């Protein structure tokens, strides 16, 4: 969840809102090792419904997060449940386990290509195209994360925008990201210059890979 | 001796508008056929499977034309080439549909197959069904007979399934088409067809458009 005037601003100026719970647990193995332990529901639980009770009235939230890259637990499906019981008004996504888990209303994949198949196993990355017409679905696809930005990039843009513009039900996504995460750090002359992972003396690190 | 009037055109040639050469005539073959006045008018096979296709049921319903009788029956064997693996006997009269009964003038019989050999495009596994109109104590009146193949087809969760697997067709539209004979079909010409389809690895035929 962001800092409360950044809803208001949405609201005031008019962008679309994902508001998402602070919920990261990346770098278990296997990466549901908590979100599946009934241990941590209690406090997964707080995490979502604190922020449903905080952003709730703002009108730009147009839908719910469950966090970001935790697998899939049978918390996640918990906690999916309780924000439709709470609040009908809003869908909810969460892409953790594959992208199309029963823990969400949209297929929101990350980083999915336009015809491309990656089938990782258990959590295989469809062609978008593709990933609207498996057998038995039937939700929009918005992807989470794409056509990740990081310094000379965006190649390949216009592919996913023409399937958009073509398939109904692919209704866009959120290119990753804004603003690199770099950092000011001064020379010897008090010069200023942007500094990534590693340059603190932070280590382990990786690197440029925040930017 | 038969009188034949053809007319090429018809108040039919209005559903008859096919992209293919407009011809007329007596173009397919002509028979004669006797059957007894006690006689089978109809009949149906069907198939139906457990969820691993290692049981099967046939069930055969067989209708009569002539007079019924008590001592009428039909015997429906299903035959594995030279191996009988199974039979019924029944009188007929069906079972009871609607307020006014059942049909008197037909009969289903239904038989167990153990591990039945499957029809596919692949494998095109066949079984004999043979349909005897018979008095019980025996004097064959009569008999019909089809080859059975083995399959279930069924749309699920938005494929098409044969035997439970989702096909993939390899298909093409094929015209009854010959350049000398016109559309007059004989067997030669279909089995050269079919080789040449399979052997270019063609599974499937859309019956264009009839
Ligand atoms: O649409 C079609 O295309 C073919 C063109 O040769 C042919 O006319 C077929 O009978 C018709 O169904
Ligand atoms: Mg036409
Ligand atoms: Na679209
Ligand atoms: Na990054």
């Amino acid at each position: 969840p962001n800092h409360p005037l950044w809803y208001t601003l949405c609201d005031r100026y008019g962008l679309y809102v994902v508001d998402e719970a602070n919920i990261e647990t990346h770098g278990m193995v296997p990466m549901n090792r908590l979100t599946d332990d009934p241990r941590w529901l209690p406090a997964m639980s707080e995490r979502v419904t604190r922020m449903v009770q905080r952003d709730r009235n703002h009108p730009s939230v147009i839908i719910w997060s469950l966090g970001n890259e935790s697998g899939h637990g049978a918390n996640h499906d918990a906690l999916y449940r309780w924000i439709k019981s709470v609040d009908p008004s809003r869908p909810v996504q969460y892409e953790g386990g594959g992208a199309d888990t029963t823990a969400t209303d949209i297929i929101c994949p990350m980083y999915a290509r336009v015809d491309e198949d990656q089938p990782f196993p258990a959590v295989p990355k469809w062609s978008i195209k593709k990933w609207l017409s498996l057998p038995g679905e039937t939700r929009p696809l918005i992807l989470c994360e794409y056509a990740h930005a990081m310094g000379n990039s965006l190649g390949g843009f216009a592919k996913y925008w023409q399937a958009f513009r073509q398939y109904p039900r692919l209704q866009g996504g959120f290119v990753w990201d804004w603003v690199d995460q770099s950092l000011i750090k001064y020379d010897e002359n008090g010069n200023p210059w942007s500094a990534y992972g590693g340059d603190f003396g932070d280590t382990p690190n990786d690197r440029q890979f925040c930017m | 001796r038969l009188a034949v009037m053809v007319l090429r055109w018809s108040d039919g040639s209005y559903l008859e508008d096919q992209d293919m050469w407009r011809m007329s005539g007596i173009f397919r073959d002509v028979s004669l056929l006797h059957k007894p006045t006690t006689q089978i008018s109809d009949f149906h096979v069907a198939t139906r499977f457990n969820d691993d296709f290692s049981r099967a049921v046939l069930e055969a319903e067989v209708q009569m034309c002539g007079e019924l009788r008590d001592y009428l029956r039909v015997t429906v064997s299903l035959w594995q080439g030279e191996t009988q693996v199974a039979s019924g006997t029944a009188p007929f009269g069906g079972e009871i549909i609607d307020e006014r009964g059942g049909y008197a003038d037909r009969v289903t019989l239904r038989l167990n197959v153990e591990n039945p050999k499957l029809w596919s495009a692949e494998i095109p596994n066949l079984y004999r069904a043979v349909v005897e109109l018979h008095t019980a104590d025996g004097t064959l009146i009569e008999a019909e007979a089809c080859d059975v193949g083995f399959r279930e087809v069924r749309i699920e969760n938005g494929l098409l399934l044969l035997n439970g697997k989702p096909l993939l067709i390899r298909g093409v539209n094929r015209h009854e088409h010959h350049p000398l004979h016109g559309q007059v079909m004989d067997e030669q010409t279909m089995v050269q067809d079919i080789l040449l389809m399979k052997q270019n690895n063609f599974n499937a035929v859309r019956c264009s458009h009839y």
